[PDB]
């Protein structure tokens, strides 16, 4: 016998969308954090960059 | 003799007998049996599983 599910001539398909993974709720109990600092404000952390343009 | 043989054989073989369908492997849809799940089964919804080449 042939397996019940085979063959699909119609519905050509579509290009898979760009994957957008989600942060792990199971593996991480919370949200992973980067730079550590006192940050006596709403929160900036130990990482702050900037690009000075012309 | 029949009861003792039954008990002894069952106690001998029950150590070996294991349920193939005990949900053990974690998955986004809760723990599932081993046969259903492989390394490609997302442990949590939306997990990224790269097709890593094995150098
Ligand atoms: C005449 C005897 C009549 C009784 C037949 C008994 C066999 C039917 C089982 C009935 C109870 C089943 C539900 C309760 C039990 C349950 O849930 O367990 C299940 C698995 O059933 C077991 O337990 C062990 C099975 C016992 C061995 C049966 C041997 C076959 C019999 C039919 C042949 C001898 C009888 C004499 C006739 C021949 C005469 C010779 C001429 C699944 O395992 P699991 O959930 O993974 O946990 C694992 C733990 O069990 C596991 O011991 C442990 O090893 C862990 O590995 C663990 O993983």
């Amino acid at each position: 016998c042939s397996p019940p599910g085979e063959t699909a001539s119609s519905e050509p398909g579509t290009t898979p969308a760009i994957w957008t993974g989600s942060p792990s709720p199971a593996a991480p109990s919370g949200e992973d954090h980067g730079g550590g600092h006192g940050a006596g404000a709403a929160g900036a952390g130990e990482t702050l960059t900037a690009e000075l343009k012309t | 003799l029949g009861a003792f043989g039954a008990g002894t054989l069952v106690a001998f073989i029950g150590g070996l007998i294991k349920n193939p369908w005990k949900p053990v492997v974690p998955t986004a849809e809760g723990k599932k049996a081993v046969l259903w799940t492989s390394g490609w089964t997302p442990r949590f919804k939306g997990e990224t599983i790269y097709l890593a080449r094995a150098t």
